[PDB]
């Protein structure tokens, strides 16, 4: 009935001129100044003066004493702070308000202070601790901030229901999805809520998103992890070390031998598979194989094949060299052809089933064509192929036999051995077993990183860090032609070297061998490259993989991949585009290259396509190396 | 002078905070240079023409003013924590809350408390939060004295 209690009353009945007038009323006659003056203020701010909204919350201060003694005086001050700007006052002020219908009010406005600041846990704390405003989707965004997706989820499908928090939740719930890997959830629930094709595009262009590089790539300490407790514990890994020890068959052993230099030409040659310059061609071939020299052999026996297309052994040899180079879909095709022309070369099969795992495809009528081989023959003398071919199915148990074997030593033997023995928790004799395979294999990187790891697993970050910097200051590498065979030695010595924090001085000490001299070989470039990679340093990477492309050979999955990686550090999402689509045109079935097509394409604003790479996709896939960040700018 | 800084003290537990916010009708820089573990809050104005600004000393920092031709570098040296905030944008009519570290604005606040946590890294994604419900909040009917029905 009063003045302002006549205003307030008619201005929230959405008429603000008058109630304005009644304010104005109000405080000349003199009743309730400072509340009058702060609502004042809202009423000239509902519509559009800014200079007479300013002059009112000046003169609420004024008045303000005299309203000294009243229990909403918290409230008044933290209001008169809020509209000011004055908003970390307004925060530590708001929280002494305990009346009735205001406590509510006070905690959804420090909510809102709390979510500027970037304090996102307090935040979720005050809008849990009310009961008056349904606040779901902005819970859900809060979660989606600090990285409770699974809380996010529920939130924000609870705010999805009311109209008018539909399109954002929408999206929200999309881009969270995205983040955590079920894709066939998200394109179910785009399905579901609009019926035509243009309005389901753009769902994804509310937010803007830009692709970045896996934060859990330069993560030491899960590094030191996964590298010193399980190294042989992952299929991948088991299964390139064993492309790596495996031997390159030939016709006769002893031709062969004097053909190649490597003083353990006995261990990595065999000759089980039951013309002269067929032989001599082979073992050229494989010495231009063995000594670090990769690329180079893999084209000469591509070359080579197209003139002789029938023998068993060059297809394997062709297959061996693409596996070993990452390039696993050719090397299926190769193993499979060696197989078919001649059904007692038990490797090939077995190693065809591993390449075939490694991409997605059913392998089980080889499984099954194998299996009748095997227990249809004269003889069998080879069981290592037939414990190997369990390695497929996710099962240990069947090669403990192995163990007890009367045994002619291999590399590939010793490896197989460490990894049934790593596989069933028999811890202790994985470490005599590697020690025979280093004293076997005196000159090489992989095996002295290998004894490393089993050597001084048992200790802490700073015990391995220390060791492995004691132990590679007194290690002399020829850093120009050794990193030149398979690429898991180079991997894994990058890994080590960013395990140990040496990786800095090493990429200085190649740059110095680069600067030296001129022209130089491959090996260097792609160590280099995957360094700068592994180091933060994106443009020199996306440089020198630009080169690698350009100037010698680089037209493989691998190197495509990881310059598409760089391009992407560096911030050329276009580029990426096509790497990427040149790198999945050999392998098809790479499950990380589609999801990061599927981001760029939707950072480039392209969801025609973007939707096509998301569809071919499982409802559980977290990828190792891309992810994406909400761009606000 | 449209350059203006305000500064506000207080009580939290048995603790200190400082609040100071400081504004002009231009967009001007501030940043936090780092050095050596001492924080060096540097600010930039163009300042248009300013006469002969005296530095005081206070309890959480120290000012220091440097004029150059028609240009302002302000420096603050906390003596204890301190953080940086851009409180430009109007929280009271948007319901977009976007980010407040922003390094130009026309707007900034810069928060002095010993009792402070150090910044975490979350994995998360960058939504801006959309506050829907209370955009102009106002105080509901009350009696000759300020005290609800």
């Amino acid at each position: 009935l009063s003045n302002y209690n006549l205003g307030v009353s008619q201005m929230n009945e959405n008429k603000f001129q008058e109630a304005f007038e009644s304010f104005k009323k109000a405080i000349a006659n003199g009743e309730n100044q400072s509340v009058a003056a702060i609502n004042a203020a809202v009423c000239a701010l509902k519509l559009n003066d800014k200079e007479k909204f300013r002059y009112y919350i000046d003169l609420a201060q004024v008045y303000l004493p005299k309203e000294g003694k009243s229990k909403l005086y918290d409230y008044y001050l933290s209001l008169i702070n809020y509209y000011k700007g004055y908003y970390p006052e307004a925060l530590q002020m708001l929280q002494r308000t305990d009346m009735e219908p205001y406590s509510d009010v006070a905690k959804y406005l420090s909510a809102k202070i709390y979510a500027k600041m970037d304090f996102d846990s307090k935040a979720i704390q005050q809008l849990n601790s009310q009961g008056n405003f349904e606040s779901s989707l902005s819970l859900g965004l809060l979660y989606a901030r600090i990285g409770e997706y699974a809380k996010a989820k529920v939130a924000l499908s609870t705010a999805m229901k009311i109209e008018r928090d539909f399109n954002q939740s929408l999206a929200a719930l999309t881009l969270v999805d995205i983040k955590t890997g079920n894709y066939q959830d998200m394109l179910a629930r785009l399905q579901n809520s609009y019926d035509n094709d243009k309005d389901r595009y753009k769902i994804l262009d509310a937010y803007k998103i830009q692709v970045r590089l896996n934060k859990d790539l330069f993560n030491i300490a899960v590094a030191q992890n996964s590298f010193s407790k399980d190294l042989l514990k992952k299929q991948k890994d088991q299964f390139d070390l064993l492309f790596y020890f495996a031997p390159y068959q030939v016709f006769d052993s002893k031709q062969a031998a004097l053909y190649i230099k490597k003083a353990n030409v006995t261990d990595f040659v065999d000759d089980s598979a039951d013309l002269s310059s067929t032989n001599v061609k082979i073992a050229n071939i494989i010495n231009y194989a063995l000594n670090q020299k990769l690329r180079l052999a893999n084209q000469e026996f591509q070359k080579l094949i197209k003139d002789y297309p029938e023998h068993s052994i060059l297809h394997y040899n062709l297959a061996l060299t693409y596996a070993q180079m990452q390039n696993y879909e050719l090397a299926y095709k190769h193993f499979s052809s060696s197989y078919h022309l001649n059904p007692k070369n038990y490797l090939a099969g077995a190693f065809a089933m591993f390449c075939a795992k490694l991409i997605d495809i059913d392998t089980t009528k080889l499984y099954n064509e194998i299996l009748d081989n095997i227990a249809a023959d004269s003889n069998f003398k080879a069981n290592m192929q037939k414990s190997m071919l369990f390695l497929v199915n996710n099962n240990y148990i069947s090669m403990l036999p192995y163990l007890d074997e009367t045994k002619k030593d291999t590399p590939l033997s010793l490896i197989f051995e460490a990894i049934v023995a790593k596989n069933n928790n028999l811890n202790n004799q994985v470490d005599v077993k590697i020690a025979k395979l280093r004293s076997e294999l005196p000159e090489d990187i992989l095996a002295n990183i290998l004894y490393f790891n089993s050597l001084n697993s048992n200790l802490n970050i700073k015990e391995y860090a220390q060791n492995a910097q004691i132990h590679f200051k007194n290690l002399k590498l020829d850093y120009r032609s050794v990193f030149g065979g398979p690429n898991i030695a180079r991997e894994f010595y990058v890994n080590l070297m960013h395990i140990a924090g040496l990786l800095n001085l090493e990429r200085q000490k190649i740059k110095e061998l680069i600067n030296v001299s001129g022209a130089k070989d491959e090996g260097i470039l792609q160590t280099l490259a995957y360094l700068d990679i592994f180091a933060q340093q994106y443009e020199e990477a996306y440089a020198l993989y630009n080169s690698l492309i350009d100037d010698y050979g680089a037209k493989d999955t691998k190197t495509l991949f990881l310059a598409a990686v760089a391009a992407i550090g560096a911030n050329n999402p276009n580029s990426a585009i096509a790497l990427l689509q040149l790198s999945k045109l050999t392998d098809k079935n790479n499950k990380e290259s589609k999801a990061a097509l599927g981001m760029l394409y939707q950072e480039v604003k392209n969801y025609e396509a973007a939707i096509s790479q998301y569809k071919t996709l499982p409802n559980n896939f977290k990828s190792e190396f891309f992810t994406f960040d909400i761009n606000n700018n | 002078m449209a350059f203006e800084l305000v500064l506000n003290t207080g009580r939290e537990n048995n603790q200190a905070f400082a609040v100071l916010h400081a504004s002009n009708d231009l967009e001007f820089t501030c940043q936090k240079f780092i050095t050596e573990a001492k924080v060096h809050f540097e600010c930039d104005i163009v300042g248009m023409v300013d006469n002969k600004l005296k530095d005081q000393s206070f309890s959480a920092f120290d000012l220091k003013f440097i004029q150059e031709a028609q240009k302002i570098k302000m420096i603050i040296l906390p003596k204890i924590q301190a953080r940086m905030f851009d409180t430009s944008q109007n929280i009271y009519i948007d319901k977009e809350l976007s980010s407040s570290s922003s390094h130009k604005s026309k707007a900034f606040t810069f928060i002095f408390t010993p009792e402070l946590a150090p910044i975490k890294d979350y994995d998360g994604l960058d939504f801006n939060i959309n506050f829907p419900h209370e955009s102009l909040p106002y105080v509901g009917a009350l009696d000759l004295n300020s005290d609800p029905v």
